[PDB]
């Protein structure tokens, strides 16, 4: 289900372009940092889960 | 990645496609003002004629 | 008051103004190419991005 | 002389003008994608738990983003520095004006 979801999420931000109007100035994404893994991380986490 | 070379001749045409057409009319407006003076011309040789 | 001193006067004011003319087309070429170069290279990065996203969306598949 | 110089300098006035129209132009059409790679980045951080992670496109989005604003000052510096050339090559016209009455 989590990777679902974010596939879904990703999906979306995929599907949006700059032609698209749902858009806004969102300043500062930069600046934050939030992270939790690295994607070799991530692939390990699933290889030890199956 | 086909579409995006394609796009990337496409705008480079573009430009100088652009640039040419801005030398064409300053080459023809220095063709009109050349020819003009010859029209003058006639004037003061028939003074000094 | 100065009878010869006057024509270089002249000259003076009729080489400023050339020499401030060129400087201004001269830099209005420049603005020209550094507008084209910025587009290209936004458009060139903005494929790239398209291009990253796919792959990730491929191996999110795959796992 | 001083009529033909005041007809060049009058050239390069429009010249300057033109230039300063087309480059505000420029900005404009440049300032969409940055919000659109802003969504972007707001949707990573939608992404949860450990679906949530430093990937390339992550990364290279925020390499988007500083490459955007990167071009969007140096595109204000040369609009700036247009301005001054034109307001200066008006100011040779007004000489010029002068020296010919």
């Amino acid at each position: 289900e989590d990777k679902s979801s974010a596939q879904y999420i990703d999906e979306n931000c995929f599907n949006l372009r700059s032609t698209s109007d749902s858009i806004s100035f969102f300043h500062g994404v930069e600046k934050f940092d939030g992270t939790v893994s690295i994607p070799e991380t991530w692939a390990k986490f699933s290889n030890d889960n199956i | 990645e086909r579409v995006n070379d394609l796009a990337f001749w496409k705008s480079e045409i573009t430009h100088e496609l652009d640039e040419m057409i801005g030398e064409t009319n300053a080459l023809t407006d220095i063709k009109r003002r050349l020819e003009r003076g010859l029209i003058e011309t006639e004037g003061p040789l028939q003074v000094s004629r | 008051y100065t009878p010869r001193d006057w024509d270089r006067s002249n000259d003076l004011q009729i080489r400023n103004a050339e020499a401030s003319r060129l400087w201004a087309s001269r830099l209005t070429g420049d603005s020209l190419r550094i507008m084209q170069d910025k587009d290209q290279l936004i458009h060139q990065m903005q494929e790239g991005t398209s291009r990253n996203l796919g792959q990730r969306l491929s191996d999110l598949g795959f796992w | 002389k001083l009529q033909t110089q005041l007809a060049k300098i009058l050239q390069e006035i429009f010249q300057a003008e033109n230039t300063i129209m087309l480059l505000e132009r420029a900005i404009v059409a440049k300032e969409y994608p940055l919000k659109m790679a802003q969504t972007m980045l707001a949707c990573r951080t939608r992404r949860p738990n450990v679906e949530l992670c430093r990937d390339v496109p992550q990364f290279r989005l925020v390499n988007e983003v500083f490459t955007i604003d990167d071009t969007l000052q140096t595109l204000k510096l040369r609009l700036r520095e247009t301005q001054d050339t034109l307001q200066l090559l008006v100011m040779t016209k007004s000489r010029l004006e002068h020296e010919l009455a």
